[PDB]
């Protein structure tokens, strides 16, 4: 459900 | 990074 | 109030084109063999 | 017990190759034969982080 | 982080 | 759009 | 002197207005915002190779095709004994969706999903078949069928 | 019992395949052979709520 | 150097208005909005081989 | 790699990158080249095959960065045709990849 | 408030083009050897 | 102020033509011997 | 007779 | 998730 | 949720 | 337009 | 967008 | 110096 | 030289 | 995870 | 400060041709003999 | 010990070639047998820093 | 950008 | 003189 | 002449 | 390091 | 010892050749056997200053 | 520029 690029901390 | 990754996930999860 | 109005000639632009795709049927293809 | 590396990854599908020259493919929530269930997959470090707490990667000698 | 039913769903601040 | 996917 | 280096400073500004941090700044962008428009939503279906038994008596239910939108899913059809068995004929209903690649002469059907999730069906007469062998295409599922050994009830040419 | 699981689901009619590898298909209501009858078929998910409770879902080496 | 930064920010907001995340956001959307559309209204019919 | 063709393998993936060519070879199980009697790509705005109609070796050169797909490889003399995935962009590139059909 | 307006247009048109690229499915090849 | 749009401007002019040198490849060539 | 892509919680 | 969808088929159905 | 008959018969509120 | 559908 | 990479 | 997340991470000032 | 590229180095991976 | 060309001091 | 800029034009007018004879690449040439 | 000097390098992967004729290829953090791990490959001054300390450079004869 | 180049 | 990094750096007065 | 240029390799090689 | 045509003392 | 003379020089390298008829390649710093390590190429002058204090010019019969 | 040319 995740997308890896969409990842901000 | 992975820990943000895991938290959004069950996040998610928890909130449909 | 125009919003209302600006927003519904939106959907109705739209929804022409939904309807025109649904109602096409491509014709069905028979291949022979050799 | 068998140890598993990521052969490719993409967001969602993993393709792993283990020791005994098996391939698998696992999802976000994947069973893994000793290395419990999958938990995620990070495509882009190539990672992915399952139950037990082991961690598969690309093989040394691949990456 | 956004989910695949279109609605975002995002982690606070997690670093490591 | 649920969370179970 | 001092014009004419503070000119060529000026110069190199616009000449090479991306510094070259800022060219592999734009590189890394580039190739990020790449991986996320190819990226595929959710998870991407697995890749199987099934084996159905296609029951041709009445009320047995069409076998199921999973296919997936730019993929090729390849049926082959044999017989009960296993055996290759030829195909006479197909027909692809809605071809609009499905794209269908096959030799006149062979037993293997590889169709492409054109649409993510438009489904369809599809009659294929085998060669000492009377009864047609129907089947359901269905894409966009959890599970891409690369490969289908689609067992018929008959006996093909080939025993 | 017999344990069926999803072989392909859209919005309706929900394609199965059980252990004997029978296939069926079923609707909204639908009568299943020891899981009783459909209550809900989620197919985004791929999720099938029975009456029984039994839930039915893609096969673990499937999806 | 500072307005060598700024430039670069807008520069880069301007060449790409979507942000990595509003694409998978975009993407999501337009599989979701295809979904609806392919969708069957009701039950599909039963598959049946009679005779 | 060696190619299963029992129902419930895996296909084989092969790892790809944009302008780089990667060379199958398929052979038998006694390690003897396997002609390619024909091939079929999905998706060929993504890849770009060159194959002389005689050899058993495929180049792929991945048009697209990320994008990946599958191929369809009809051997000589089997019937079962073998599918691949093709996946660009990883973190390995494989030059040449010996594909051990079962038959 | 109008650069809200601007944005908007920018990711528009980039979105347009973001969906055609995603509607475009080119169809498979089959390639039969000599 | 107004030199910030002017800087934006030219690196915009050699993103896009960056971009677009990224995006082309060149496909394989196959020479067959005599 | 319920489309789950038009589901709301 | 599934308690909304059920809930509302059973609104659907009473309320025809 | 919308019903095949046309009308619109939608859950107030369940989470899962 | 009915519930039974 | 991460430090492990 | 950049990474290759997109996002800046310099050195402040190191000579050798 | 190659100081100021381990210590970008090292900033970068401890903040991801 | 470095590019060298944007390397200063 | 005028001629600041007129010397900044002349200095880009020789070197956008100074970089544009850097990027010529002459292919080169295979003679065979009789 | 076995010398690696520097075949080739790029940013990012850097080609080795030992003293016994031996073809590596090594990236940002990679085991090299004898140097240790990977530290640092400098690209534009043809360097590679290891773990060790040990640097590997373009051969004497070859650059 | 360096002097041991 | 400049270097090749592409900075300048350049003696002050020698002559020889 | 190669006084000034050694001056300048060095100046260069002590500030990188 | 050091282009020699671009020296003065 | 074995003197060597410049056969060529541009900008970076400088082809000698020795009294041997052995023909080499030289950069800024490198290795030259008898006269040390280059110090600095003079490709104008046609001058090559190395480390041992031995200049390394043209040959008188070939200047 | 040099005077030992």
């Amino acid at each position: 459900c995740v997308s890896m690029i969409g990842g901000s901390r | 990074c992975t820990d943000a990754a895991l938290a959004a996930l069950e996040y998610h999860k928890s909130n449909a | 109030q125009q919003e209302i109005q600006q927003r519904t000639s939106d959907m109705l632009t739209a929804a022409t084109q939904l309807v025109q795709d649904w109602k096409q049927v491509e014709t069905q293809v028979y291949t022979e063999g050799t | 017990r068998i140890i598993y590396y990521i052969q490719a990854v993409i967001p969602g599908r993993a393709w792993l190759i283990g020791s005994n020259g098996s391939t698998l493919t696992v999802r976000e929530g994947s069973k893994i034969p000793g290395y419990g269930m999958v938990k995620l997959i990070d495509s882009l470090q190539g990672r992915i982080l399952t139950s037990s707490g082991q961690v598969i990667k690309f093989s040394q000698e691949d990456s | 982080r956004v989910s695949i039913g279109g609605t975002v769903y995002t982690a606070k601040k997690y670093d490591d | 759009p649920f969370g179970a996917d | 002197e001092v014009i004419d280096k503070k000119a060529f400073k000026d110069m190199t500004r616009n000449l090479y207005p991306l510094n070259p941090e800022q060219v592999v700044k734009l590189k890394q962008i580039y190739e990020t915002s790449e991986y996320a428009k190819a990226a595929t939503p959710g998870t991407p279906p697995k890749p199987t190779a099934t084996s159905q038994f296609v029951n041709l008596s009445p009320g047995s239910t069409p076998p199921v095709i999973r296919l997936s939108q730019g993929f090729v899913s390849s049926l082959v059809f044999l017989d009960s004994t296993g055996a290759p068995w030829p195909i006479a004929a197909y027909d692809l209903g809605d071809p609009s969706s499905f794209n269908i690649q096959w030799d006149k002469t062979s037993n293997t059907l590889m169709i492409q999903a054109t649409k993510l999730y438009n489904y369809g069906n599809l009659a294929v007469r085998l060669r000492g078949l009377n009864t047609p062998v129907m089947l359901t295409l269905i894409p966009g599922q959890k599970a891409v069928d690369y490969r289908v050994d689609l067992r018929v009830q008959g006996y093909g040419p080939n025993a």
